[PDB]
């Protein structure tokens, strides 16, 4: 049973920091590349970033260059984004997605709007 | 927050359904068929080699009289094959090149195939005039078609890409009963020997066994990591193994509701494309992407053999009803029997 | 035996030399000249004070080469200090042939050598062709017709220089055996060049003329491969019959040979000129990649190297002997390795070294 | 007699295989395209210059005959009935060069990243139409869409001196849609023996050079496999 | 004369029947010297 | 004297060659009797160390061509190459057909 | 969203509700299958040249 659950997120003051976690479980965490999606009110799914099987390779959409930082922890099947100097557009639900296959550079359908290996997110809100 | 307390109380039944599975395992499979003998190593040889199609074969299904089998290829063509002289039978030029299943009427008068067209088109062997027409087109699916099988002559159960299995009426050529509660692309479906049943493993990572004369879901299987995209009843019928992306095969039990066995190995890094059952079910065959078929001890988890004989992948795999042959079609655009 | 032979041909030349002598009585002015007369060997014409004089050497004796040359002087004609008698210098006509003839064993154990290696290689690239069946294409069967003018071309030499060569008393015979054989070796030479050109044919049209080929019919690269071989080899057999009729049809000499060796130029130039079309879309495909500038010109030699053997560019690029004794020993030595391994060479590029057949064998064994 | 219908099978077969070669030569003389790309980006109006789960287009240039597939009618999950076309000429990927304000053009970067490194497109070229050309222009025109906020390092990007600009064009558009070039240059070039390769197009969905386009890349695609096939490149 | 890369072989096997005794031993060379014409 | 070795094997020549008159031209009839003559010149030149050839020697030479030999000549000796303008002709014509051939396998090898 | 989570909800009571025999039991049976069946499987057994229609 894979299950990818996401932990932080809450009502943040623009500028601050927010630190995600996501506790990964039914799968070998260090097979298969991580990625990290976002949902805007009103908006479809958007891919943040993503980070490879051991995490040397890793990728960044350009609003967030900077500011997000993806980690994982392979030991205790962790994935982490630490969000620096947020503003008012991160407010979004912020999913954790796992790659379909495992060993693939490939990563296909992350995005789709009805995607199993992905979880149900947590509501990060960026206002004063 | 009434979504939230529907998401917890989901939780909270998946909880109740792993705790039961788990008082129910009270020893591994390896456990008991520990001392059983070994099958030895297999040594299967090509006895055929069918080489009429011009490109990759995607799909195979044997007929019930165990000589003759058809072949769908994605150039067009639907190939009945004298398996025991090599002779083709029939040559069904397809509309849409983009088959990607095919199946064989129990009573040998029809065949069915489908693809990315979204349809079932019924191709009657035994018309009056002698050559093959079609029939009967369905279209009811809204995504491509993976698999489709024969009940009888008047019914067949087709899985879609649109998460989403059906029944049809042939001769009226209307659904009458649609199965849904998959998340993902249903990639294959296996009917059961008595075919009250049939299951199907779609990409959501899960299996799902179905009631054809109610149209429910019965249970569902987890404990893949990936895709499932083949399937296959056991001859007995209460047990099915699948075929998975995470490159291993797994079986499960229905009266257990559980996984028994895993077959996996360390240099296996390839998906599963195809998996079939000996006549007794002691081996499981399996087709992969490194383009050999492996032939794996169904109790003992240990990989019997392996069928090295194609240059491309193995997309379809399937064992006679008189378990005398196994016929291995492939992207090579060729099908292997072996014996 | 051949002395016998020598001096018919020494007396046959004496009487037309005392025949050209009994005319062409002019010897008007030039100041003295030295008088014509019949030396044992050669006959010379009026030629005047000063002018050493120059001829071929005759071919009455083994050691004597026609290629080099006979010097006789004038002052009265000279005169050699020892015997103080009129002499003629025949030093030149048999002073390279003793290491001449030690190059030339080596050249004729390098062919038996290099011919046996050709139909060993190619009789195994030939049986992996027929047998495994997924290699199968339309470049493989002109490869297949291909190998086979090698392996015949390279057996019919092997029987002609084991048998016919070292035997003095077939040739001497002139058997009807010696000509026939002599045939089939000029029209497998023949069909061995002409798919030279074949295999030029239809790499130049895949690659520039029609990409978009399906496939052809084959029946028209047949007709030249092996049909049309028949048409030189035919006139050049009839016109040696009636003009050229030498024992066993081993000559040199004679110009009816380019009868045979005309077209089969023609057909390698040819060949030498779609190479360069072939070269020229490969680095153009490479310019646009953006490559490297050694990379560049590091596949362009590769790819040329493996071309050379199977379009047959060594007879285009070294087409002519040097007249240097150093060079023309240089370069026999450079052309003979290229012709007797060209099948050897051709086998080794495009059927053993090549991928698709490797990764089957491997596959299958 | 038994031998009666083993002479029956015979002749069938016989009859069946005579019209298996004639369909081989039809089969390899047509030249099959996936045409795939995203909504709000072009593709169906290319279709129209030349429900059902696929769409056959049939064209014909310089007598040489092509087979274009459009899906239709299927999910947004591509990782499996994307397998089918491993054995095309190439595959069109149409993107929308004016959507990067979503941020589409991100996820048409993904999903040509995806493309390329898939084990079974591996082989498979791809035919890059940067559309909406037209629409670019306008928008980088206006001052008020920034690329910039959307790809920071745009800020730092430079125009290739290898850059051929449209005549009479502004340098802020030949920088803006030669910048979004090599970022699908940047997956292209990272990965790919030469077995694979990208021609990327500026394209209009209007443009009528469109089929010649695919045509000419479509002849270097066959002119690069009958090298490899005598291992010459 | 035939002195084409392709009249290399052919070349090769006159000069040996014409020269060579069958390929066996060395006869003495012909004599060049003040005495011979 | 040397003059009594020239005039006896001048005899001897002649009476050789003497009875058969109408084979005075054809060479190959009087081939035999024509090497006989040579072999005596230098055998007696070289019995004496006259030398050979000699002035002696080359005097009797023009006597049999001058008396025996009247008005003769050979058309052309065996192995001759043809008249050069027909032998391009037999050489240019195969290579002419080469072009042709060529042709018809790069335009007319299409399949139906 | 909420009328796919109570059908997700309504499901998972189906499924709860079921009878499940042990592991032990349901592997005892599959190993009993194959024995009894072990003779008429010719990919198992050695196959004959004279009854293999393959041959
Ligand atoms: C060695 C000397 C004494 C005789 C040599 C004779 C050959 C040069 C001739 C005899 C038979 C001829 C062949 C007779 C028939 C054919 C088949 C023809 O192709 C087909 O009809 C096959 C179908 C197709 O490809 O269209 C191509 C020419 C070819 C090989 C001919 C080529 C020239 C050949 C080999
Ligand atoms: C032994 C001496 C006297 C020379 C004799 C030459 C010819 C009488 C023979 C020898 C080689 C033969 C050829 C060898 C191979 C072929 C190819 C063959 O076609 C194929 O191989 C088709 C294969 C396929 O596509 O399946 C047709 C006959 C042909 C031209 C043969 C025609 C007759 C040839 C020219
Ligand atoms: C790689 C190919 C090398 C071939 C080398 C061939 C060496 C041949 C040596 C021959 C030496 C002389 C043999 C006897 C000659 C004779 O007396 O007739
Ligand atoms: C299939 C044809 C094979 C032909 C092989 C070569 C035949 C050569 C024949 C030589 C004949 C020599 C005598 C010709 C008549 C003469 O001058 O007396
Ligand atoms: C279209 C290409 C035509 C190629 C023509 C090549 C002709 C080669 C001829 C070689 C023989 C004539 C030259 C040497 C003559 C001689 O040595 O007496
Ligand atoms: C055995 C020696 C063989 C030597 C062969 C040499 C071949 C040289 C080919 C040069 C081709 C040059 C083509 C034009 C320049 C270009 O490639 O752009
Ligand atoms: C394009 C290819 C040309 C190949 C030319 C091969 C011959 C080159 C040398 C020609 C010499 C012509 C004069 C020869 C005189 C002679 O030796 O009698
Ligand atoms: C189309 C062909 C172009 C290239 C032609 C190359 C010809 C090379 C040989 C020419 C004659 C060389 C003679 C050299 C004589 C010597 O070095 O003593
Ligand atoms: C790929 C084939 C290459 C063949 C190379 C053959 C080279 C022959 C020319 C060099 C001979 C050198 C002889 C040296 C003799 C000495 O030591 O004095
Ligand atoms: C595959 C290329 C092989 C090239 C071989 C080149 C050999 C060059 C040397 C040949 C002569 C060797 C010494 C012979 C001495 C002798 O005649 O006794
Ligand atoms: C050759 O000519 C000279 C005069 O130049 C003459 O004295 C001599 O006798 C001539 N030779 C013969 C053999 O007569
Ligand atoms: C013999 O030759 C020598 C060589 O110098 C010469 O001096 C002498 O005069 C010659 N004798 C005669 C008779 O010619
Ligand atoms: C004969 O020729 C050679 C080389 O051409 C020369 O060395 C020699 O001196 C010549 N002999 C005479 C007597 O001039």
């Amino acid at each position: 049973q894979v299950q990818l659950q996401e932990s932080g997120g809450g009502l943040v003051q623009p500028g601050g920091s927010l630190r995600l976690s996501c506790a990964a479980s039914g799968f070998t965490f260090s097979n298969y590349k991580m990625n990290w999606v976002r949902q805007a009110p009103g908006k479809g799914l958007e891919w943040v970033s993503d980070i490879s099987q051991s995490g040397a390779s890793i990728s960044y959409t350009g609003s967030v260059k900077g500011r997000f930082t993806i980690s994982r922890d392979n030991a205790k099947n962790t994935l982490y984004l630490q969000m620096n100097s947020l503003k008012p557009e991160d407010t979004a639900v912020y999913y954790c997605a796992r790659c379909p296959a495992p060993f693939t550079r490939d990563c296909f359908d992350v995005t789709s709007t009805t995607y199993a290996y992905r979880g149900q997110g947590t509501q990060v809100t960026v206002s004063s | 927050s009434e979504l939230d307390q529907l998401r917890q109380e989901a939780e909270q039944l998946k909880n109740q359904i792993r705790d039961a599975r788990k008082a129910c395992a009270d020893a591994t499979l390896s456990q008991i068929t520990n001392n059983i003998d070994p099958v030895g190593r297999i040594q299967m040889r090509t006895r055929r080699t069918l080489r009429g199609h011009l490109a990759k074969i995607y799909a195979m299904h044997w007929g019930t009289d165990s000589r003759l089998l058809v072949s769908a290829s994605q150039d067009g063509k639907l190939i009945i094959w004298d398996s025991y002289t090599t002779n083709k039978v029939h040559a069904i030029p397809l509309r849409s090149s983009w088959v990607m299943t095919c199946a064989y009427a129990p009573s040998g008068n029809y065949v069915a195939c489908g693809g990315l067209d979204n349809i079932c088109s019924i191709y009657n062997l035994k018309t009056r005039e002698g050559n093959v027409r079609v029939s009967r087109e369905l279209a009811g699916h809204t995504g491509y078609l993976s698999c489709c099988r024969f009940l009888d002559d008047n019914q067949i159960v087709t899985s879609s890409g649109d998460t989403t299995c059906a029944l049809w009426d042939i001769e009226t050529g209307q659904q009458t009963t649609t199965f849904t509660g998959h998340t993902g692309d249903v990639m294959s479906l296996s009917l059961a020997p008595d075919t009250r049943l049939f299951v199907s493993g779609a990409c959501d990572a899960s299996a799902k066994l179905w009631d054809v004369r109610e149209g429910m879901c019965r249970q569902t299987f987890t404990g893949h990591e990936s895709d499932i995209n083949a399937i296959c009843f056991f001859p007995n019928g209460n047990a099915f193994a699948t075929g998975s992306d995470d490159a291993t095969c797994r079986l499960f039990d229905l009266r257990a509701d559980q996984e028994l066995m895993t077959y996996s190995h360390d240099n296996i890094i390839c998906g599963i494309t195809s998996v079939s059952f000996s006549k007794s079910g002691r081996l499981l065959l399996a087709g992969y992407d490194d383009f050999n078929c492996n032939v794996w001890d169904a109790l003992k988890a240990d990989r019997a053999g392996v069928l090295a004989g194609h240059d491309n992948r193995v997309s379809c795999l399937g064992v006679t009803d008189d378990g005398m042959a196994v016929a291995t079609g492939s992207w090579d655009s060729f099908l292997k029997i072996w014996n | 035996f051949l002395y016998v032979v020598g001096r018919k041909k020494m007396m046959d030349a004496q009487y037309k030399c005392y025949d050209r002598m009994q005319q062409l009585p002019a010897y008007q002015g030039e100041g003295p000249y030295c008088n014509r007369t019949w030396d044992g060997w050669l006959c010379w014409d009026d030629t005047p004070a000063g002018v050493l004089s120059y001829q071929f050497c005759p071919d009455y004796f083994p050691d004597f080469d026609p290629s080099e040359k006979v010097t006789k002087y004038c002052d009265v004609w000279f005169k050699h200090p020892e015997n103080n008698r009129t002499w003629s210098n025949y030093t030149m006509c048999n002073a390279f042939t003793p290491e001449k003839l030690k190059n030339a064993y080596v050249l004729y154990y390098l062919a038996i050598v290099g011919h046996s290696l050709s139909i060993f290689t190619l009789v195994i690239s030939l049986g992996i062709f027929v047998f495994f069946r997924s290699l199968g294409c339309q470049r493989v069967t002109l490869h297949k017709n291909m190998f086979l003018t090698y392996i015949l071309n390279s057996m019919i030499i092997i029987i002609h220089l084991v048998e016919v060569v070292p035997n003095g008393e077939l040739v001497r015979r002139d058997p009807v055996s010696c000509k026939i054989l002599h045939f089939f070796h000029q029209y497998m030479m023949a069909c061995n060049y002409f798919w030279m050109l074949c295999e030029g044919i239809y790499l130049h049209t895949l690659i520039v003329v029609a990409v978009f080929t399906e496939k052809q019919r084959l029946r028209w690269y047949y007709l030249l491969g092996w049909g049309f071989p028949l048409v030189p080899t035919t006139i050049h057999a009839i016109t040696r019959a009636v003009y050229f009729n030498d024992n066993c049809w081993l000559s040199v000499e004679t110009h009816l040979l380019y009868i045979i060796h005309g077209p089969v130029m023609a057909a390698l130039v040819v060949n030498f000129f779609f190479l360069l079309n072939i070269v020229r879309v490969l680095v153009t495909k490479m310019r646009e990649t953006h490559e490297a500038e050694s990379h560049m010109y590091l596949k362009a030699v590769k790819a040329t190297m493996i071309l050379v053997p199977l379009l047959g560019i060594q007879f285009v690029v070294f087409p002519w002997r040097p007249s240097n004794k150093m060079l023309g020993k240089i370069y026999d030595y450079v052309m003979h390795s290229l012709i007797h391994f060209q099948g050897f060479f051709v086998a080794t590029i495009y059927c053993f070294c090549n991928n698709e057949v490797q990764t089957t064998v491997k596959r299958q064994w | 007699d038994q031998r009666n219908e083993e002479k029956a099978q015979r002749e069938a077969n016989k009859k069946i295989e005579k019209q298996l070669q004639k369909d081989k030569q039809v089969y390899r003389a047509t030249h099959r395209l996936l045409l795939l790309g995203a909504g709000e980006s072009g593709k169906n109006t290319i279709v129209k210059q030349m429900t059902s789960g696929i769409f056959e287009t049939k064209f014909q240039v310089d007598k040489v005959n092509f087979h274009m597939f459009d899906v239709g009618a299927q999910r947004d999950e591509r990782r499996k009935w994307i397998q089918c076309f491993n054995d095309v000429t190439a595959i069109i990927f149409v993107v929308a060069s004016s959507s990067y304000n979503t941020n589409r053009l991100q996820a048409a970067l993904k999903l040509f990243d995806s493309i390329w490194n898939n084990k079974w497109l591996r082989d498979t070229s791809v035919i890059l139409f940067l559309n909406k050309q037209d629409l670019l222009a306008e928008k980088v025109l206006a001052g008020k869409s920034k690329i910039e906020d959307y790809f920071p390092e745009f800020a730092r990007y430079t125009t290739p001196e290898d850059a051929t600009p449209e005549p009479g064009e502004d340098p802020r558009v030949t920088r803006a849609k030669y910048f979004i070039r090599d970022e699908f240059l940047r997956i292209s070039t990272a990965s790919g023996d030469g077995r694979h390769y990208c021609y990327p197009h500026f394209t209009c969905a209007v443009d009528t050079e469109n089929i010649r386009r695919v045509f000419n890349d479509c002849r270097d695609i066959i002119q690069r496999m009958h090298l490899r096939q005598y291992e010459l490149l | 004369k035939c002195n084409t890369a392709t009249c290399a072989t052919q070349r090769l096997a006159n000069f040996l029947v014409r020269s060579s005794n069958n390929l066996g031993p060395v006869l003495p060379p012909t004599n060049v010297g003040s005495n011979t014409y | 004297n040397y003059e009594t070795a020239v005039q006896f094997c001048w005899n001897h020549y002649k009476d050789q060659m003497d009875p058969i008159e109408k084979d005075w031209c054809d060479w190959a009839m009087i081939s035999r009797p024509y090497s006989t003559l040579r072999d005596c010149l230098e055998h007696f030149a070289e019995l004496f160390d006259l030398g050979f050839p000699n002035p002696l020697a080359e005097r009797i030479i023009f006597e049999t061509h001058q008396i025996h030999f009247a008005n003769c000549s050979l058309v052309q000796p065996t192995f001759s190459d043809p008249p050069e303008d027909v032998l391009l002709a037999m050489i240019i014509a195969p290579i002419c057909l080469i072009p042709f051939l060529i042709t018809l396998v790069v335009w007319r090898s299409k399949d139906s | 969203s909420i009328a796919q989570a109570r059908k997700l909800v309504e499901q998972l009571k189906m499924e709860a509700n079921i009878d499940r025999i042990k592991v032990s039991k349901a592997a005892a049976d599959l190993m009993a299958y194959c024995e009894a069946h072990a003779k008429e499987d010719p990919l198992l057994t050695p196959v004959p040249a004279s009854e293999n229609p393959f041959r």
